[PDB]
């Protein structure tokens, strides 16, 4: 593998040798949880949430409230 | 933002990080020089309270001096007539555990500044540790706005400066050692609303990119490869954060940085280019959308953070075509030159002839060539990789002087062994992967483990580098250019110095209190030239020094590398300023006296 | 010591905490004087890796100078032709609890030093917050002996400087804040062994009574009074602690210190002379036998916590009998002098004529006449009370020229309001019981809390004050004088000043990271006159900056007096170098690179 | 109360108006626990004892173990 050898522009993987192109199935799998990856894109809906709710109150009384329990 | 533009022109101010939009930390200050620099002396300091690493640099605007600690972020605000009269603080709460998720010290690399108008107060935007963007008003201190951008509980957190432009805030991102995965946001300072939030991986739409991205170099990638580069969604917990620095093109309307290494550290658990990451990333200020986009690591096997500084210039290239460039110093080794409108790549130069994890860099086809014995890989470690995954370069602002048109370079020559584990992915705990061990490389002292640093002048066109010295330590702070022909950087072992920028030449050095981490910088207050840098040793060098490590192979690879840093320096915290004999406002006795008769 | 009296008579060491025996902090030194002092500018600094309070100063054996952090105690040894270098380090682990018994701040006042013999390396002499006594061969900074002195489960510390005389290493207390019984004991340097130790209060045989105390003044007292002047058994947990500073005299063979206030504070809770307590004491340095004991406060109501500083001089007095004498400033608001041979009482001055406690000190009685206006007592406050519980002075060392005669105090300039409380005593708790409110007193702004501190040059003998200024914060510090003709002090805000000795005038001051607790020292290394001062504010001063208290009441009233230092000053913890044009090994830039070509 | 009057030398206490010349018995009695006032000599016996164990070894092989259970 010396990253010359391109499929594609911007795409020149390839594995090396003794290893797969694909790693699903082997003893390398990561085995990744769903849920688990999915982890960030849960607590950024939050925190967009959250903030949207500050900035919309600060518009409106001119005062930026952190916790948006008010 | 017009108002920064024309504040950066006036030597009274240093406005931003980087001091100008060209990130270039230049002064056209000569007051202090070649000729008088032996006769520099200190002239006030400030402990913060705090200690661990201190990077960065304060800010001045006028009579005010703002400067930053390490956790838990405090700004204070000096009174320049009177600088031990404080003239505010802010101190965030934050909870704790932050700490337990920073992967390379409590640091945080400094404020920026929103000039204000008539309705809004001038505004000190700073970030926590515990992921919030926070304005303060200027002048008294007190919480403007405070946005979450970052939530420790999926593994992030902030350590850059953010930065503004326009009536803009821009934040980046900390955490691909926990499988974070880049974003970069902007928050409105005048409103504290989100305007816009990108990636570095995944969907094309996620990423942001501009219809015509790289279109005057398609040959580097364009359509779908955000998610084509990885096996399944392994682009999710991908890395690409992006905690260096910004630069800022007026007339193109572009913001230029680098994402960083795509997680984690195991090359095998994610098979793919890992495109956006280790990216060189040209961004519109004001949608977001990515313009260009060059892959400098396809496929990181080092963890070499794409994460550097850069620096805009101005030069006429080899064929004659007077060029709009930026400059970039990269952890893997390679120093690199982009056309800053196109991408067009024009100089990829290694940074010390020992790298060895490329053969070269082919200018026409932009890839790096790997040399396959110095790679990584599962069920194999690999030996005298250079760079390490400290890098050849790291986190310091460097500087370029636009008259001489040389840059200045603090370089770290620090090489490794390195054998990638299995482990799972869990956020909120740390996704590395691998086993380092660290060294100085060929050029320094590999039995006594001493002479992990240079510092070196290069011309981005010609490719030539005019002089290059060996350092005790990593030089790992940065580094500040002037027209004194002076150039001034802090080691790692304490120092400030400065060098002879045309000849590379030792003329002066001061011992500081602590080791140095953070870029010096100049301002001019009641026509006295001041020479002003953060010291307190940390950043990811210090962690065996500042957590009490002794295994060779904790902090990352850190503690066995700078086993000998701790009989040089120990922590600190404090901004030392010096000047021209030492003059300073306690000249006068009775400024700041009780008495004062 | 006799070794130690000789290292004394050289300017390049200062080898004992106070500098000498006579404990007068005066170097004879005129390399650095009235007429250059505008010349004098920063040389180098060392962080010590730690925050809190910084008290005492180095010591500095020809080449190898040893610094002394805040908890957990670091002792470092430097290297005078290169700083940068540490030649050691020692760090102590100690239980984190003692922090939780330390009544005002992780302070510790310094090192010792045994000169060694052919058989036995020479010592460094430490104390731990946690209780130890630690001996550390001074050249290698290994563990040569730690006996323990002091168990935290009951109450007790250690912040004192400890002491070397003969072969003996002498050892004070901390504590009477919850009630710990004060005790002082000498173990032998060469064995680690216990030789004598000796307590504040009790039956006469656990006190050390010599079988002639007090012969020359037996109305002072003497036989049965550590317990007759208590009710039952109230004098175990009486106070009477000793954790300020020791001088010494080789001909009389005695050491002199003061003892500590009784407890708890509550007066109504004790009533009795106390005795012992609040006592000037002169053991035999050998056996211990206290040859005289001079009781300043009687049945303490204000915590005048009597373990200030000593100062030995001979003088003539005022009707023409050349004398030996001792000197000493005290918390109550009274400066002391006896003659240091058998106790007699020969001036009695206030520190300022605000002092209200008591009405005058009757020389030929020697008991302080009490205003009963000022005193303490259950069911009611007393206010504006003058010297409040900090005392016009505390631990600052402070300095004797003995060419002028003159003295030279760091006054306090706090007045207070009390109301005691009944509590119980449980080992191990605090057993304070009273509530303070405290303040600038009047020649202060008392409205806008500020004007705290006095300096002011003083003659034992003719009781006249040469000169005074107020200063905006209690000069805590303690002072350093010397045969250039200057005074120079450091302050709760951060400066290093100094003063014209012979006029008081202000000539030269300077910006220090942060305020300065210990006392400023001197020594000359290669012809070069330096003056280093650690920088590092915090002690009972610094608590509600130190800790981020809001209540006045709280940090034992402290926190209301100082709300406005952390305008001034943030934590710190360091040594700053001072010189005649900040000359300094680094005048040559190679002393210490790594290319060092 | 001035502190000038003395039933003996060093020795010149007095109550002050309204508070009596004992405490015990009375509403300032303090009521110390003996087991509490003793606590600190019964933590100086183990102290001397465990340093006089580490001196003696000291003495006898020339380097001070701290940990005296050894
Ligand atoms: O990808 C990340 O999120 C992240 C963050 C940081 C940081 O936030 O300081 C560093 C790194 N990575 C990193 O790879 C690295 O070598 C590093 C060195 C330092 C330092 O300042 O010395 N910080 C960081
Ligand atoms: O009696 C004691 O055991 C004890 C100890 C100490 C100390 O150990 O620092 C102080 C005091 N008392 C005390 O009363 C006091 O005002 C004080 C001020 C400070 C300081 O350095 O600022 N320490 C101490
Ligand atoms: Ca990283
Ligand atoms: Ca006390």
């Amino acid at each position: 593998y010396d990253g010359t050898h391109c499929k594609a522009p911007g795409n020149c993987w390839e594995p090396k040798p003794g290893f797969p192109e694909k790693i699903a199935g082997s003893k390398y799998d990561p085995k990744h949880d769903p849920k688990e990856l999915n982890k960030q894109v849960e607590s950024r809906k939050g925190e967009e949430e959250r903030n949207a709710n500050r900035a919309e109150h600060f518009k409106k009384t001119g005062k930026w409230v952190y916790d948006v329990k008010k | 933002n017009d108002k920064l533009i024309e504040l950066s022109n006036s030597n009274e101010n240093w406005v931003m990080p980087g001091k100008n939009y060209d990130s270039n930390n230049y002064s056209t200050s000569t007051q202090i020089n070649v000729d008088n620099v032996k006769q520099l002396k200190h002239a006030w300091s400030f402990s913060t309270g705090e200690l661990h690493g201190h990077e960065g640099a304060p800010l001045v605007i006028g009579d005010v001096m703002y400067v930053h600690s390490s956790f838990p972020n405090k700004t204070f605000a000096l009174d320049l007539n009177d600088p031990g009269h404080i003239l505010w603080q802010h101190s965030p709460k934050q909870d704790p555990a932050a700490r337990s998720v920073a992967c390379c010290d409590l640091v945080n690399r400094g404020l920026a500044y929103w000039p204000g108008d008539d309705k809004t107060p001038s505004l000190i935007i700073k970030t926590q540790l515990d992921g919030h963007l926070v304005a303060l008003n200027a002048k008294t201190g007190e919480e403007f706005w405070k946005v979450e951008n970052g939530d420790i509980k999926v593994g992030q957190t902030l350590t850059q400066a953010p930065y503004v432009v326009h009536d803009l805030a821009i934040v980046g991102s900390s955490g691909a050692e926990l499988g974070v995965r880049g974003h970069v946001t902007a928050y409105n300072v005048r409103t504290g609303e989100q305007a816009w939030r990108y990636y570095a991986t995944g969907p094309d739409a996620e990423i942001g990119l501009a219809d015509d991205f790289n279109s005057a170099n398609p040959h580097y990638g364009q359509k779908g490869l955000g998610t084509a580069t990885w096996e399944g969604d392994a682009w999710k917990i991908g890395g690409g954060t992006n905690w260096g620095w910004y630069a800022y093109d007026p007339a193109a309307n572009l913001i230029y940085y680098g994402s960083g290494n795509p997680a984690p550290w195991n090359e095998t658990m994610r098979p793919g280019d890992n495109k956006w990451t280790m990216t060189i990333t040209a961004r519109d200020a004001d949608t977001g959308k990515m313009k260009f986009g060059y892959q400098k690591t396809p496929h990181d096997e080092w963890d070499f953070a794409g994460v550097n500084v850069i620096m805009l210039s101005e030069q006429t290239d080899k064929t004659g075509k007077k060029r709009k460039l930026l400059t970039h110093p990269d952890r893997n080794g390679i120093v690199y030159t982009l056309d800053r409108e196109n991408g067009d790549l024009i100089s990829a130069d290694k940074l010390d002839d020992t790298v060895n994890v490329f053969k070269t860099v082919d200018l026409k086809t932009g890839l790096p060539v790997r040399d396959p014995e110095y790679g990584t890989r599962m069920d194999h470690k690999g030996t005298d990789i250079c760079p390490s995954a400290m890098g050849y370069h790291n986190q310091g602002h460097d500087s370029y002087d636009p008259q001489k048109q040389l840059f200045f370079m603090g370089i770290n020559h620090i090489c490794m062994d390195w054998e990638p584990f299995m482990l799972p992915y869990r956020a909120g705990q740390f996704f590395v992967g691998a086993t380092l061990w660290m060294y100085p490389g060929p050029k320094g002292d590999r039995q006594n483990y001493l002479g992990l640093g240079q510092i070196k002048a290069y011309n981005a066109i010609t490719n030539e580098y005019k002089w290059q010295h060996m350092e005790r330590f990593s030089v790992w702070g940065g580094t500040l250019a002037t027209a004194g022909n002076l150039v001034f950087y802090g080691t790692l072992d304490g120092f400030l110095k400065a060098r002879n920028s045309d000849t590379g030449e030792l003329v002066w050095k001061h011992k500081l209190p602590s080791g140095v981490i953070g870029y010096p910088m100049t301002y001019e207050h009641k026509g006295v030239q001041y020479i002003a840098v953060m010291s307190g040793v940390g950043g990811w060098p210090g962690v065996g020094l500042v957590f009490d490590l002794q295994d060779p192979t904790a902090g990352l690879g850190a503690v066995g590398a700078f086993k000998n840093l701790q009989n040089y320096t120990q922590m600190g915290g404090s901004l030392e300023v010096f000047s021209l004999d030492g003059k300073n406002p306690y000249d006068d006795v009775n400024v700041g006296e009780y008495e004062k008769g």
